[PDB]
């Protein structure tokens, strides 16, 4: 018995805060609001069985955006070639790496 | 209600200023005249950005130059 | 996800393991709940400064707030006990039996 | 180098502990119509130097029946959470620029009371476990006002920053629209501190010396210290909250020279009133601040919100 | 008399002066000459490794004004 | 092993939290508690939340200084056990750090474990933006929107605790 | 970092006093100086009886009073919203909210002692 | 080794600490020592009430059979080093009650006694004479040096 | 802001640029390939940026601010 009171008296209690994309005060972006924008605007008012069912793309970005986990997976991968090829023996950092590099401002 | 105030004042006069400090603080705001300037100070601090709008041409209240007579001014304040 | 999510997450549940297993007094288990609840805490708080959800940020200090609001309860729910046995062992807290 | 202004922070506040002994002994005796000391030194100069060495080659006299762990753990604790607080004070540059240095000051402020709830319990006697309950009703006293004193007092700073807290002092002091809240705070301070008339923990007459009855010479100098750098260090926050002086970022000189002056004058006014009065009852210590002194502080905290509001005074954050 | 009393407190003044003021002689070493630039915000850390990165040596206190610039 | 700041505090956290999951006595437990709550306001200062790390600190201290006002009041026995004087306080205190260090090692080796969800072995400071935010922290207008955008909330909240004062003066009353 | 290293130094200078308190003097120990002190008579029981304290609702009000402090903390901020009628409102609302539990605490005899 | 031992007697010395001690009319004289005539606190002598953080302990007045057990326990409870001074002539050879059926013939045979002040009660300034007696007692020993010799 | 986004841009170029030196002989792998469905521009995470540059950089720049009393 969902009674939502708060379409029946126009109020608005927790709407303002449910939503990462919602208003936020002094006009603050979150890290994924982009694609929280693409998500709702996408899945909106077609159902949730057909909106996992189409909409399973932007949903899939914006989970990558907010974990960031394949990202993770990259940098891991990177990590782990770069660590072998040191012990080894083939691979010499270059000076903008090491630190003394001169940055552009 | 002058005996009950005497009686009370007499007793515990701490009482009888934290409720008279209290009613102060709910109806005196009430009747503040600068309330509003609290409010437009408020709302002029530049906190952000002011990013400009695309133009149609069809505009006569916003500026081209920030010292343009155009667009609000904020003398109010500086005089206060 | 991350490193600091999974050790806050086995904190968690092993604050829970704790709280499930009794030890024979009830404020123990109370410090056991309210280390569930740091976790919890611990773990929005961070979720939220990681994704830059501002004005999400009144849920962690709230669920906080109404955690002492339970724990203070369960405080209040101790020295009744002992208002009627000496102790506040859990093994003496069988009278409903019948 | 931020171990040699670490170093000249937390030893010259030790040898302010040591002198202040001396003029709390030369004082107190003052007052009382007879002379301090003044035999072992040119006017006891060295009085402090001898209650230090004699204290650390005594025995320390661990109890057979006292739990060791926190018995060890409670002085160094209160010693370093006396000293670690020290860092937020702008003098007039702070050690650590913390944007939220009252709220580091309250937590720290906090977390002090557990020396003495360790050192009640961890030595098995009555004496101490008495001292320890009043501990507990002096935090419960003292905190759910010295909370609201601050947040009301630092209302019109606009930040919980105590860098800001000198700009605001050069018109005006804050102890001129927040005199009530003056006298709220340092009764605050007084209770807070345990010094006298608030004392009752370390009582003479009602225990014998509570919380740190059983604790002998060595540990026992920590307490000492730590209370001591605690009511120096609260004296020179009351200073800094109250009567800010006039800083000029060319010559430091002038705000050293003035807080400093400020704070020793405050600390002789709490010598002063720490041997005039009689100690209070603990149980009349929550029958006045949370009965007259709560009520009294809402209504001013309630002011103090709806105050820049009236007359169009929001301070900046920034 | 009274004034004895005088000697002994003046101690704790050089007590209570020694410590800060060091702090704000210490600040006078490290940054060069001027006082140490207190960051309060993402803007003013912005600001100041904009300093740092632009200085060439990785001191932010060793700032280049308009002589740098041809 | 530097960067790896937030990893050691979190380490410090279960570390703690598995010695006072032992249950001991409620002193004990409450020390390291308190550990585990210093550490994760460690942690939570070093993502940022000044303010949020603070209140943790200062709510914790004070409920547990009630916390210990009450074991030190009626919820006491005559021998109370630092650690060591039981035995199953000591195994189940051993057997949770035993598997501590046990994902310690199965993170530091192989940089993904997979206990229900997957785990990463890297610091979370991967994560945290590379933008800025201005003349002001975000958390600050969060706490601040808190009463403007906050109605219901700052409501049922005030309320909640008003009720919680009633119902723990009405249930220790005895007749 | 800083604050770290405070932390650290503190520690080691406190911790350094103890050592330079035990380690040093001679110790020379029997089975009375490490009795319990009772005034110089033998302890009546253990100190580990419970207490029969007085004011177990001060301490759970007192806790209680802190989260209204909790709440009524970020104030400040507050003061540079732009809804200034809903703040002002809501920050008299949650101070009488105190004020409502404590008059309640002092009406129904709560704010006195037991026995 | 011979001026380390100089340094650590003048500590000792120098901040004696008695404990609140006292039984009889000798208690009131050492009340009447401690007033702003004579102002024991000038010479760095201040009167703290625990055993565990006292240096010396004046016995004033008459030891009862009823009293001796606690002398005692208060005495052991003291930490090294101890000094024990005895006073007036209840507490020096029982005095006016020494024949009496429950007074301590002398405090002598509860606790090892290092200063004897005599007198019914004695005078204040033979008590202080006494504590600087005692004082320069302190100032002679020689710990170090015989530990050097050993 | 133009400085920011040049900078970003530079950093991002130099972490491509030496992604294709490193892996070239192992199998199935396409250097530079996002792991996002669409082809907009993201505000990248610090790893990607610094996350092959030494560790001083490392808490210079992620708890610099922090860090700095
Ligand atoms: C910080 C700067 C320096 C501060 C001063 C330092 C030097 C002076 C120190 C003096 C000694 C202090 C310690 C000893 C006393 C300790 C006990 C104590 O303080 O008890 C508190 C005492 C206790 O009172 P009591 O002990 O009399 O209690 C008796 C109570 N009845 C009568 C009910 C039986 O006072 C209070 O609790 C009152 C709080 C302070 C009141 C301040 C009022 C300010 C003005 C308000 C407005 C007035 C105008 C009228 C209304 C107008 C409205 C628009
Ligand atoms: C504010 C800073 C304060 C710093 C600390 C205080 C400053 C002085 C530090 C040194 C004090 C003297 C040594 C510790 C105290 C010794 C007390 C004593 O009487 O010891 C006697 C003892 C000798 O007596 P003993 O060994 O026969 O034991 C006496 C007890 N009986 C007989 C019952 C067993 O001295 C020592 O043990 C020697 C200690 C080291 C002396 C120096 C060695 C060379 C150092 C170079
Ligand atoms: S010696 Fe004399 S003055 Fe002292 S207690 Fe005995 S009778 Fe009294």
């Amino acid at each position: 018995p969902f009674f939502d009171v708060q379409k029946k008296l126009g109020v608005d209690l927790d709407h303002w805060m449910t939503i990462q994309s919602a208003e936020q005060p002094h006009r603050i972006p979150a890290r994924c609001h982009a694609f929280e924008k693409e998500w709702i605007e996408c899945a909106h008012g077609i159902g949730s069985i057909r909106a996992e069912k189409e909409c399973k793309i932007e949903f899939e970005d914006f989970r990558e955006c907010l974990l960031r986990q394949k990202t993770m997976k990259r940098l891991n991968a990177i990590k782990r070639q770069r660590d072998k090829l040191i012990k080894e023996g083939k691979y010499t950092p270059p000076p903008h790496h090491s630190g003394q590099e001169d940055l552009r401002p | 209600v002058a005996a009950f105030l005497k009686n009370v004042w007499a007793k515990e006069p701490v009482l009888v200023a934290s409720f008279a400090i209290a009613g102060l603080a709910v109806i005196l705001p009430t009747l503040s005249p600068y309330t509003k300037y609290s409010l437009m100070i408020n709302r002029a601090t530049p906190y952000n950005y002011p990013v400009p709008l695309r133009d149609d041409g069809n505009m006569p209240d916003v500026p081209s130059h920030p010292q343009d007579p155009q667009g609000p001014s904020l003398e109010w304040l500086k005089r206060l | 996800m991350s490193l600091v999510y999974m050790n806050i997450m086995m904190a968690f549940t092993v604050s829970l393991t704790g709280l499930l297993m009794y030890r024979s007094h009830l404020m123990s288990s109370l410090l056991c709940l309210e280390g569930m609840m740091l976790s919890l805490f611990i773990l929005a708080t961070l979720m939220i400064l990681n994704s830059h959800f501002t004005l999400a940020s009144m849920m962690p200090i709230i669920l906080l707030v109404f955690a002492a609001c339970e724990a203070a309860l369960g405080l209040s729910l101790l020295v009744m006990v002992s208002n009627t046995y000496g102790t506040d062992y859990v093994q003496n807290l069988n009278l409903l039996q019948c | 180098m931020f171990m040699i202004n670490v170093l000249t922070l937390i030893i010259p506040i030790l040898l302010a502990v040591a002198f202040l002994t001396l003029v709390e002994r030369k004082v107190l005796g003052y007052m009382q119509f007879r002379k301090g000391p003044n035999v072992v030194g040119p006017y006891g100069l060295l009085q402090p130097i001898a209650d230090a060495i004699k204290l650390f080659i005594k025995e320390p006299l661990r109890p057979a029946t006292s739990s060791i762990s926190m018995f060890i753990l409670a002085p160094i604790l209160a010693l370093t959470l006396a000293l670690t607080m020290w860092i937020p004070l702008p003098m007039p540059y702070p050690l650590i620029n913390m944007n939220l240095g009252v709220l580091f000051m309250l937590a720290m402020s906090s977390l002090a009371v557990y020396s003495i709830l360790w050192s009640g319990w961890a030595s098995n006697s009555k004496y101490a476990l008495i001292g320890a309950l009043r501990a507990v009703a002096q935090t419960i006293s003292y905190e759910v006002t010295l909370a609201i004193i601050l947040l009301s007092v630092l209302l019109m700073n606009g930040s919980f920053t105590l860098s800001t807290l000198i700009i605001t002092q050069e018109q005006v002091w804050l102890i001129f629209p927040a005199w009530p809240l003056a006298m709220m705070w340092f009764i605050s301070t007084l209770a807070e501190t345990n010094r006298a008339p608030f004392d009752l923990t370390e009582g003479e007459s009602e225990l014998v010396s509570g919380f740190n009855v059983e604790y002998a010479a060595g540990p026992f100098a920590l307490f000492f210290m730590a209370e001591y750098a605690n009511i120096i260090m609260m004296n020179i926050f009351t200073t800094t909250l109250f009567l800010g002086a006039f800083h000029n970022p060319y010559m430091p000189e002038l705000y050293t020279i003035n807080f400093t002056i400020k704070s020793l004058l405050l600390s002789i006014t709490f010598l002063w009133i720490r041997a005039s009065y009689p100690r209070f009852r603990y149980d009349q210590l929550m029958h006045l601040l949370w009965k007259n002194f709560l009520p009294l502080t809402l209504a001013l905290c309630m002011w103090h919100v709806s105050l820049p509001i009236l007359l169009s005074s929001i301070p900046p954050q920034t | 008399m009274w004034f004895e009393v005088l000697p002994g407190i003046a101690v704790m003044g050089v007590c209570l002066f020694i410590p800060g003021m060091a702090t704000a002689r210490i600040h006078r070493f490290s940054n060069g000459g001027r006082e140490k630039r207190v960051a309060h915000y993402s803007y003013q850390w912005y600001l100041m490794e904009r300093d740092r990165r632009v200085s060439g040596v990785n001191r932010y206190y060793v700032s280049k004004g308009l002589e740098n610039i041809d | 092993m530097m960067t790896y700041i937030v990893f050691i505090l979190s380490i410090i956290f279960v570390m703690g939290f598995v010695g006072f999951s032992s249950k001991p006595s409620p002193i004990y437990g409450g020390l390291g508690l308190i550990v585990s709550g210093g550490v994760g306001c460690g942690i939570v200062l070093n993502f940022g939340g000044s303010f949020l790390g603070l209140m943790v600190f200062l709510i914790y201290l004070g409920g547990m200084m009630v916390v210990f006002g009450y074991t030190t009041a009626m919820a006491t026995e005559q021998y109370p056990e630092v650690w060591v004087s039981n035995k199953v306080v000591l195994g189940t205190f051993i057997t949770g750090l035993l598997m501590e260090f046990l994902m310690v090692y199965y993170v530091l080796k192989d940089k993904e474990v997979e206990i229900v969800f997957k785990f990463n072995g890297m610091g979370d400071w991967v994560i945290y933006d590379t933008g800025d935010s201005g003349f002001f922290s975000e958390e600050a207008m969060g706490i601040a929107a808190l009463y403007s955008y906050g109605t219901w909330l700052v409501i049922v909240t005030g309320w909640s605790l008003l009720i919680g004062v009633v119902v723990i003066m009405e249930i220790t009353r005895g007749n | 970092m800083n604050l770290m290293i405070t932390l650290l130094t503190n520690f080691t200078l406190a911790t350094l006093l103890v050592t330079i308190a035990f380690w040093l003097p001679q110790l020379n120990v029997y089975s009375e100086k490490t009795s319990p002190y009772e005034c110089g008579f033998d302890p009546m029981g253990s100190a580990r009886l419970p207490f029969s304290m007085k004011f177990f609702l001060v301490a759970i009000t007192f806790l209680l009073f802190d989260l209204e402090i909790a709440l009524l903390l970020p104030l400040p901020w507050a003061s540079q919203t732009t809804n200034l009628n809903t703040m002002l409102t809501m920050a008299l609302l949650l101070i009488f909210l105190l004020a409502v539990s404590l008059a309640y605490e002092w009406t129904q005899k709560g704010l006195e002692w037991t026995e | 080794v011979a001026k380390l031992d100089d340094l650590i007697n003048w500590a000792r010395r120098s901040s004696l600490w008695p404990m609140t001690f006292g039984l009889a009319c000798c208690a009131v004289e050492m009340m009447h020592m401690a007033a702003p005539r004579y102002d024991m606190d000038r010479f760095g002598v201040v009167f703290r009430a625990s055993p565990r953080q006292s240096d010396v302990m004046i016995v004033a007045g008459t030891l009862t059979n009823k009293m001796a057990p606690a002398l005692r326990k208060v005495y052991d409870q003291m930490p090294e080093p101890r000094y024990v001074v005895s006073m007036g002539s209840c507490a020096n050879g029982g005095g006016y009650y020494h024949y009496s059926y429950s007074v301590v013939r002398g405090c002598d045979r509860i606790v090892p006694v290092d200063i004897y002040v005599p007198g019914c009660p004695p005078t204040a300034e033979a008590l202080l004479y006494g504590i600087l007696q005692l004082q320069k007692k302190i100032k002679r020993e020689k710990r170090l040096r015989i530990w050097y010799r050993r | 802001q133009a400085e920011k986004d040049r900078r970003v841009l530079q950093m991002l170029r130099e972490n491509l640029e030496e992604e294709a030196t490193i892996m070239k002989d192992v199998p199935g792998w396409k250097v530079g390939e996002s792991v996002f469905h669409t082809t907009r521009w993201v505000t990248p995470m610090m790893g990607e940026l610094y996350g092959l540059r030494t560790g001083e950089e490392i808490l210079s720049s992620t708890y610099g601010f922090i860090w700095y009393t």
